[PDB]
């Protein structure tokens, strides 16, 4: 098995436009994620609020939906409940909050459109290891 | 020669039965203390609530133990660690719930260990050897303490030390080897590489010490009466021995210098148990043994599992079952 | 005055042989990529 | 002493190391290229990164017959495309 | 009579770096093998096809974690010879179906007697008694129990233990859970005779260290001392009275002493070694029927022995699926025994 | 070749520097050599750290444990311990490591050039072991300079700069210490108090007042023992007390060095306010509250009424008695309910966390903190995976509490070794038996036999 340009495609906005990642993209938005997220978020649960994951099912019906690059960009913006009621910058990291949040003052857009893919494409390679806890590992 | 000069001289005098000595003086009360309440906890002490959860284990044998599941139960976890005296608790009765008993034979030991620790010096002083073999002792007293004091004061609570009992020794390293992994620990595994080579080391030197025993005596007597207590002249030949052994491996693998291989018969267990010790004194302060968890990764990222995830498998097993009523909150950071 | 080919020159080979040529084998190793 | 030359001997005359640092670097570099050259994985029939699965998969090829186990492995070897 | 027998019994005995005799003939390729075997096994083979694991240097494992894993359960107690008919003289299908181990195992232990019967040999010739072999009986008795004897009491050589590091923690770990191995009074034993042993080597080394007679006057007393002197060179009477007055009682035969040595540890491997034979069957000590009566019946009653057994059911329900994939077990999440909150 | 080899010396190589133990010139080298060594892992370690260093990232999560020592004395840090100027990092760094030279030169040269023995050539500089009125006045020197080190820190916490207070209003600043506690029952107070939970000792110093006020103490106190030590000589109960020799000297600093590294890795372990956790990471307690107080704070935001809220056990699931009644928070936590910190103390009332407070007062900024805390918890492996045991590899993390405290309770162990081993051989030493039992003269042999 191997890392192929089809594994890399994901949804670019919710219309159904696809975009296709770069490896480098891909293994950038590891990287990136390691350093801004996952400390929160390692295997993609959520350590300080478990009943949220990173699933892609889970993505797909927030408000509004998270399941696609756009979606995940804007959450990283100005990050909102799950019923997108609430802004909750002041709680979750993000370039809105990036004063409070220093680890975000050195993410540029690029960056953010990576952490995205990586968030959107390890479900593909893990399955139910992505977002599945201490159950799958 | 006024009284307390007498007294002085009787405390460190070589010719008591028992050598008492001025660590002695602090070792016999608490040793007792210790000894006494540990007896009588074991066999009469009502269950305690050892993780504060108001849920009593029993470990005594008149509350339904035999000798391998009782215990001397560790204090409640809602004590910490906190000092609890017989006289800070309202009554007996409260004492006991909690695990008084528990604190009280620990301290005592301990205390009266490291006493014993310098009465070997002292001793070794008054009749003209050489100092070390308290030295020696340290390895095993240094263990006690992290698996009754260190560990305890890193995860903030006695109600993690040690139980006094065999099935509670279990319960111990289960747990130990769920939340750090000590099997993957360098200084663990220099613990095993001493205690095995120590038994190694024991049984070969044994081996070849009887094997070269020079014949003193007929057939139909044990040969340990062709020894005297106090003779000048050794007992085997360690030529023979040097000259079996070398053969056995290769010349220069073989001592020849009793002194040197007295010496190595010291040092590897006692080195290798220091290691062990410090194993359970640094993972006190959680610095864990390796994690390997999906290290191995294929080329689309699938993880390839390795023998370490399956012992991740079992230690995972062992971290959502232990203490199974005490945690509410997903992480069990201690 | 001592030889060189005794039993302990075919010994020592049949053990430190092999060891060269595996060094070589897992040096190699450490730079290869999933 | 048992007769061989000793060893402190040989290994501090010039004509050990003459010899020696030649055959030393050339197993070496022997044992480096049965790696890459990719010889070890075929002969020993260890799996590249990009050989544990097929693409799609994520079932272990386990070997489940005694008798026809090697044509288990050449059917699960055939399926990686 | 001189005839050839005779000749190379001459050549086999002579006196060289490296003695070989009549017992070198089994004993050098035998461990030679067992070595190589385990060498190239952990460097270059996989476990993909019997266990699901990658296990060789070659494919990212550290010395930690490579092994020379047993075969599948599916070959059952089969001997896997290279030329059997599993392998069918394919070397690479053999490396794939497990034939190293059974291959490491055997030569290994045919290696061991060889070992034994060279402490024979070697003891004939110089004149000593035998006590170092009759000492390695040992050794022998817990590789033939637990490597041998165990899987052929279980359903195949799969579980048996695996050639490595990591791998041997995981046996560590199947046998509590599986097994209650620590409950085991043959166990017990073994751990009394193993750890009695390293005290007893720590105890004898540092008494004789710090009883030394002055014999030269250097700080480092390891000079003063001549392999042919005939004088003892510590005091057994000081080290008596030392530890008669430190421990209440002491050594005072130096031959009763040395043989106590040699006792100890070999006595505490036979004795696991004979708990581990029962393991081959499944005949443990796994519970305490009487605390299981109580308990089932009062549930306040709760000892370390009940909490202990809580934690070996949850090692077999966490490890059994990925331990044993050749049973194919599927547990579901609501299935999994589970504190609250972990 | 003056005693270098075993014949003129009668000690092997692998024992090879007590050859050095009647040779002051040599051994004043050794000394000089071996502190140019200290001075250089201090510099250089520093410029490695600094080269390695992303000020976006906190100082915990870089594996950082020399720049936060800098930062807690308020150079280059900010509100919030924010960092404002590496370049106070740099000049420590380079320093240290300049000065080391200077160290190393005199070091090489009275080892291997100048005089082997000082005795011959000052009378000052020259001393005998045995020579108890010159031990106490080298002593008396030392106190003196060790003095003057403690006064150093009250200078710069009450004239240059000042300290970085973690407890400082408005989340942790750079303050200066304008009243250091000076009264003595404050003070000496702390070195009476129980070592056990909920007193801890010294440890338990949680303000910069007793800080400062404590180094001014123990300023003057070195100052005059130095005095006393230089002007005095050993009174005769201490004379028939010690043995006194090299060896002996050395036994009983390493009895001192390793008490010091224990008490140190107790300091690191609790301590927040000497050791901020801005800096260094949560303690372990802390990290086991910031899960409690982070998921009451996330089930409270659900509508759940964490007062009155029922765990399994009978115990609140959240809330709870402390066994002197105090409110507490629940779970394993329980055990850790003496944890002091800023970030908690604004819920505390006088029975304890404060209902009402909960109900009403939590600020983000303490979400924030108990949500950072809890996830750098001080649990890794060996290798720096961050978390527990069985947790999966991703976050590249063990705190420098971990690393600070497991490494030093690995040097006082085997401190205390030594001073067994040095006191041992020092007591048998000048009582003339370390080499073995005079065959002629066995002690044991002209006693009455036990029985
Ligand atoms: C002391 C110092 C010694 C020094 C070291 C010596 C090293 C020598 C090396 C010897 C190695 C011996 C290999 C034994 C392999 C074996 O046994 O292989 C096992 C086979 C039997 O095969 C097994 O048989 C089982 C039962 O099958 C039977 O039942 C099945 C299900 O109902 C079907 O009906 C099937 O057709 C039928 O055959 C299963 O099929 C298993 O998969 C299959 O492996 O027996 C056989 O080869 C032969 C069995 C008879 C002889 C057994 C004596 C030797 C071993 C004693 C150990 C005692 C073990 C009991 C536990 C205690
Ligand atoms: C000459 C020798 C003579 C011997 C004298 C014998 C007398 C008794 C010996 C001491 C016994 C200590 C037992 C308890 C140790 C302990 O619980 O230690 C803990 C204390 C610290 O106490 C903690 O101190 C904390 C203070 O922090 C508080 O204040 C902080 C301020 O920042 C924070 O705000 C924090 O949140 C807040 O809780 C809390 O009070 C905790 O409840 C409290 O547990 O350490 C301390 O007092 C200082 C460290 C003491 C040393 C630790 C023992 C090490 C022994 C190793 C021996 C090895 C032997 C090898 C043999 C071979
Ligand atoms: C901090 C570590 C340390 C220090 C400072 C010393 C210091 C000393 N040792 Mg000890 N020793 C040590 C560790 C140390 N040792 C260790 C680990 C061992 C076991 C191997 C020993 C075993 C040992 C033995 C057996 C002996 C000593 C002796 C000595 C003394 C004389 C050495 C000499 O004359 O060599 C001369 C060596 C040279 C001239 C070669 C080069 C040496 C220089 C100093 C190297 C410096 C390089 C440096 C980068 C240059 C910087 C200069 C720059 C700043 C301008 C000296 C005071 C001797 C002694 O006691 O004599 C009375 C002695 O016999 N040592
Ligand atoms: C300030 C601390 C200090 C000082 C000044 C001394 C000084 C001395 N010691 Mg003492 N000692 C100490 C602490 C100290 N010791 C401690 C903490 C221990 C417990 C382990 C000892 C245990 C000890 C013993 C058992 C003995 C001495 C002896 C001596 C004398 C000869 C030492 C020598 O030449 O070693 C030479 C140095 C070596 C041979 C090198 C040792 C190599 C170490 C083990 C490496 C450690 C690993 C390293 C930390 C990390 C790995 C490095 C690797 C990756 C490269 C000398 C007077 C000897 C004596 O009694 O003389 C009177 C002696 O027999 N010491
Ligand atoms: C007080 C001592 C101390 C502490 C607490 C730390 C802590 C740290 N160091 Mg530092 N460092 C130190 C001393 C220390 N170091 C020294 C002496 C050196 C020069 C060698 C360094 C040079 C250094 C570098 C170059 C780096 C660090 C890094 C780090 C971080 C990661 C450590 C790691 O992964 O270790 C791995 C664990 C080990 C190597 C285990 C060692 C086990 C030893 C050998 C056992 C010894 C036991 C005992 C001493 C021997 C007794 C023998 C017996 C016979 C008596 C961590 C914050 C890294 C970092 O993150 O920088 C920002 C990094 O890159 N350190
Ligand atoms: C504690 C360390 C120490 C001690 C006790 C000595 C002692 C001695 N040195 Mg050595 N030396 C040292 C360190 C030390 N030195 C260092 C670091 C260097 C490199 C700079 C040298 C280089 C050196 C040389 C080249 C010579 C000596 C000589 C001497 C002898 C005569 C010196 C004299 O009378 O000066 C009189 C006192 C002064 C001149 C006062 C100097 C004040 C200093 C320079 C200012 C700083 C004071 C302050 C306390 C420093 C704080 C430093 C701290 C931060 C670490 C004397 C035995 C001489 C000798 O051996 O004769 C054969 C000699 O020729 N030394
Ligand atoms: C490194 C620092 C240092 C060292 C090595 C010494 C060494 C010495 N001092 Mg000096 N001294 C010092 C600093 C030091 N002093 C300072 C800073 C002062 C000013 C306060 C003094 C004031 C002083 C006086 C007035 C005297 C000495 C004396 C002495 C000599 C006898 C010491 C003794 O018997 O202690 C043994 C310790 C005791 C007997 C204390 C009582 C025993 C208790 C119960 C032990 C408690 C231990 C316990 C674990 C404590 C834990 C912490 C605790 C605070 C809770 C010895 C040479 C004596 C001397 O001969 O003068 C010439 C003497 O009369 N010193
Ligand atoms: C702990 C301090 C966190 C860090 C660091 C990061 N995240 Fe997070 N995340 C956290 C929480 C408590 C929540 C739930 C918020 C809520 O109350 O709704 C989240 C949520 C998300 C989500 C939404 C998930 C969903 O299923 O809708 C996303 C997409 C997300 N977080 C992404 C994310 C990224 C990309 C991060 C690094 C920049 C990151 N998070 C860090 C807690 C924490
Ligand atoms: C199996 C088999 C076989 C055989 C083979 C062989 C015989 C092999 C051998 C092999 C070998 C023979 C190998 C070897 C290798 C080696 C190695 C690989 C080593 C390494 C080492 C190291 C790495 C080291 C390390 C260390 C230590 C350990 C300690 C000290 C220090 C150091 C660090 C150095 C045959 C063909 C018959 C048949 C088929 C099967
Ligand atoms: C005696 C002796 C010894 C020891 C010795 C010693 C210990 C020495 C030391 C030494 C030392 C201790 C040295 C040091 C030196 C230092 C130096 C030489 C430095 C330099 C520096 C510099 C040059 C800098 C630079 C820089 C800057 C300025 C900026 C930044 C960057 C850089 C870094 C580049 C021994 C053991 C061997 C043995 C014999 C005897
Ligand atoms: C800074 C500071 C502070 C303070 C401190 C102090 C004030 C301290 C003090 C300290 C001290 C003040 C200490 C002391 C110590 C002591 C000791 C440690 C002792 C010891 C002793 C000994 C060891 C002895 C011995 C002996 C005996 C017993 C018998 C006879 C003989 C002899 C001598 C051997 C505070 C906390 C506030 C805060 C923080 C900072
Ligand atoms: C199996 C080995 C049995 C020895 S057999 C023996 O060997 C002799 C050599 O000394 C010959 O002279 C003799 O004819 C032969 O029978
Ligand atoms: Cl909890």
């Amino acid at each position: 098995a191997e890392l192929t340009p089809e594994v890399l495609t994901v949804p670019l906005n919710s219309e159904g436009k696809t975009i296709t990642l770069t490896e480098k993209q891909y293994l950038e938005g590891k990287r990136l994620f390691q350093y801004a997220c996952a400390s929160c978020h390692v295997g993609g649960i959520t350590k300080t609020n478990p009943s949220l994951d990173l699933r892609t099912e889970t993505l797909a019906l927030a408000t509004p939906p998270r399941d696609n690059i756009e979606g995940l960009v804007d959450y990283m913006k100005n990050p909102t409940t799950y019923d997108g009621e609430q802004e909750i910058a002041e709680v979750h990291p993000s370039l809105r909050s990036a004063d409070i949040f220093p680890k975000m003052r050195n993410l540029t857009e690029k960056d953010l459109v990576a952490i995205a893919g990586h968030i959107l494409v390890e479900p593909k390679i893990l399955g139910d290891k992505w977002g599945g806890g201490k159950v799958y590992y | 020669a006024n009284l307390w000069e007498r007294f002085c001289n009787w405390v460190t005098s070589t010719d008591n039965r028992l050598y008492v000595g001025w660590f002695g003086v602090i070792m016999i009360p608490t040793l007792l203390a210790a000894t006494i309440c540990f007896v009588i906890a074991f066999i009469a002490a009502p269950p305690v609530d050892i993780d504060g959860i108001r849920e009593p284990v029993s470990g005594s044998l008149l509350y339904g133990n035999n000798i391998i599941t009782g215990a001397v139960v560790p204090s409640s976890n809602a004590i910490g660690l906190h000092f609890y005296p017989i006289w800070e608790a309202a009554s007996l009765d409260e004492w006991l719930y909690n695990g008084g008993p528990y604190q009280l034979i620990i301290f005592h030991f301990l205390l009266g260990a490291s006493c014993y620790m310098g009465r070997q010096w002292e001793l070794s002083y008054r009749l003209g050897m050489r100092p070390w073999i308290c030295v020696a002792y340290s390895a095993p007293l240094a263990s006690a303490f992290a698996v009754f004091l260190i560990y305890p004061i890193g995860q903030g609570s006695f109600s993690d030390g040690m139980p006094l009992g065999i099935s509670g020794t279990f319960n111990f390293m289960i747990v130990f080897q769920a939340e750090h992994n000590i099997l993957m620990h360098p200084f663990h595994q220099l613990g095993v590489a001493g205690v095995f080579g120590g038994a190694l080391f024991c049984a070969m030197h044994g081996s070849l010490v009887t094997s070269s025993l020079i014949r003193e005596t007929t057939e139909t007597e044990s040969a340990n009466y062709g020894y005297k207590f106090g003779q000048e002249e050794e007992t085997y030949n360690i030529v023979a021995a040097h000259g079996y052994f070398g053969r056995l491996i290769f010349q220069y693998a073989s001592f020849n210098n009793s002194r040197s291989l007295h010496f190595f018969l010291a040092a590897w267990p006692v080195v290798g148990v220091w290691f062990a010790a410090l194993g359970i004194s640094t993972m006190a302060f959680n610095l864990n043994g390796f994690n390997f968890n999906h290290s191995v990764i294929d080329a689309k990222g699938n993880v390839i599992n390795t023998w370490a995830d399956i012992i991740n498998r079992a230690n995972l097993g062992m971290e959502v079952m232990h203490e199974r009523n005490a945690h509410n909150f997903p992480l069990d950071l201690a | 005055s001592y030889p060189i080919f005794t039993v302990r020159w075919v010994a020592v080979h049949t053990l430190a042989v092999p060891t060269i040529f595996f060094l070589g084998a897992i040096a190699a190793m450490q730079f290869i990529q999933r | 002493t048992t007769g061989e030359r000793p060893f402190s001997d040989i290994i501090t005359s010039v004509r050990y190391w003459v010899i020696h640092s030649i055959t030393i670097p050339a197993l070496f570099i022997a044992g480096w290229l049965f790696v890459s050259t990719g010889l070890a994985y075929d002969v020993f029939g260890t799996p590249r990164p990009d050989s544990y699965y097929a693409q799609e998969q994520r079932s272990i090829p386990l070997v489940t017959d005694r008798f026809e186990a090697k044509q288990q492995v050449e059917t699960f070897l055939e399926q990686l495309k | 009579e001189r005839g050839w027998f005779d000749i190379l019994d001459d050549w086999l005995k002579r006196d060289r770096f490296v003695f070989v005799g009549w017992s070198g003939i089994l004993l050098f390729p035998c461990a030679y093998l067992a070595l190589g075997g385990w060498l190239t096994g952990t460097t270059f083979v996989t476990s993909w096809y019997t266990h699901g694991l990658a296990s060789s240097y070659l494919e990212g494992c550290n010395f930690l974690t490579v092994a020379v894993s047993t075969p599948a359960n599916s070959m059952g107690h089969s001997l896997l010879l290279l030329w059997g008919p599993e392998a069918q003289g394919d070397f690479t299908r053999w490396c794939q179906l497990g034939g190293l181990w059974t291959f490491i195992a055997l030569h290994g232990a045919f290696g061991l007697i060889g070992f034994m019967l060279r402490q024979f040999e070697i003891a004939r010739l110089v004149g000593v008694r035998p006590y170092n072999a009759i000492a390695f009986s040992a050794p022998i008795a817990v590789f033939v129990s637990v490597f041998l004897i165990y899987p052929l009491g279980q359903s195949s050589w799969f579980f048996a233990p695996s050639f490595g590091v990591a791998a041997i923690f995981r046996f560590l770990l199947f046998f509590q859970g599986f097994h209650n191995w620590t409950l085991n009074p043959f166990h017990m034993m073994g751990v009394a005779g193993v750890l009695g042993g390293a005290l007893l080597c720590a105890i004898h080394g540092a008494t004789v260290e710090n009883t030394l007679f002055q014999d030269g006057e250097g700080a480092s007393t390891f000079r003063a001392f001549n392999p042919t002197q005939a004088e003892e060179t510590y005091s057994m009477v000081t080290a008596n009275r030392f530890w008669s007055q430190i421990f209440g009682i002491a050594f005072s035969n130096k031959r009763w002493l040395h043989f106590f040595m040699l006792f100890v540890p070999v006595t505490g491997l036979w004795m696991s070694a004979i708990g581990v034979v029962g393991l081959a069957l499944n005949l443990r000590s796994y519970d305490f029927i009487s605390q299981e009566i109580r308990a089932a019946e009062d549930p306040e009653f709760e000892t370390f022995y009940t909490k202990n057994l809580l934690l070996n059911e949850g090692i077999r329900a966490w490890m059994a699926p990925q331990d044993q994939p050749h049973e194919n077990f599927v547990f579901p999440e609501e299935v999994l025994p589970r504190g609250n909150a972990l | 070749a003056t005693n270098r080899d075993q014949e003129s010396s009668g000690f092997a190589w692998w024992a090879g520097n007590a050859r050095l133990i009647n040779l002051s010139g040599k051994l004043l080298g050794a000394h000089v050599a071996h502190a140019g060594l200290i001075v250089f892992w201090a510099g250089a370690m520093t410029l490695f750290e600094l080269a390695h260093f992303i000020p976006e990232k906190p100082m915990y999560e870089q594996g950082l444990i020399l720049i936060p020592h800098i930062a807690t004395l308020g150079w280059g840090v900010g509100p919030g311990g924010e960092v404002v100027d590496t370049f106070p990092f740099f000049v420590v760094g380079v320093v240290h490591l300049i000065s080391s030279a200077v160290l190393g030169f005199g070091g090489v040269y009275h080892a291997i050039r100048g005089p082997e023995t000082l005795e011959e050539y000052s009378s000052f500089f020259g001393y005998d072991w045995k020579d108890k009125n010159k031990m106490t006045t080298i002593l008396g020197f030392h106190l003196i300079v060790l003095g003057i080190g403690a006064l150093l820190l009250v200078a710069k916490a009450m004239f240059f700069g000042g300290l970085y207070d973690t407890w400082a209003p408005g989340g942790g600043d750079v303050r200066v210490i304008t009243n250091p506690t000076l009264d003595p029952r404050v003070i000496f107070g702390y070195l009476l108090k129980s070592p056990f939970g909920g007193e801890g000792w010294i440890v338990s110093v949680n303000n910069l007042e007793d800080v400062v006020g404590g180094h001014i103490w123990i300023g003057l106190i070195c100052i005059a023992g130095g005095i006393w030590h230089i002007l005095t000589t050993p009174f005769g109960w201490a004379r028939r007390a010690f043995i006194w020799s090299g060896e002996a000297y050395l036994s009983y600093s390493l009895g001192a060095l390793s008490m010091m590294g224990f008490i140190a890795t107790c300091f690191v372990w609790f301590n927040n306010t000497v050791y901020p956790s801005e800096f260094y990471g949560p303690t372990g307690p802390e990290a086991s509250q910031a899960q409690a107080m982070t998921f009451l704070i996330r089930d409270q935001k659900l509508g759940a009424n964490v007062g009155s809220a029922q765990g399994p056990t009978g115990l609140g699931k959240y809330l709870m008695r402390s066994p002197t009644g105090e409110i507490i928070f629940g779970g394993e936590t329980m055990r850790f309910w003496d944890f002091r910190g800023p970030w908690l103390e604004p819920l505390r009332g006088p029975n304890g966390l404060d209902l009402n407070k909960i109900k009403n007062d939590i600020q983000p900024w303490q979400e924030r903190r108990a949500a950072e805390y809890m996830t750098h918890a001080p649990l890794g492996s060996l290798n720096s995976v961050g978390g527990v045991a069985t947790e999966i590899n991703s976050v590249n993390f063990v705190s420098p509490r971990s690393w600070l405290a497991t490494s030093h309770f690995v040097l006082a162990f085997f401190f205390l070794v030594g001073h067994l081993w040095h006191a041992g051989r020092a007591r048998a030493a000048a009582a003339g038996f370390e080499k073995g039992i005079d065959r002629e003269s066995e002690p044991v042999l002209s006693m009455p036999s036990l029985d």
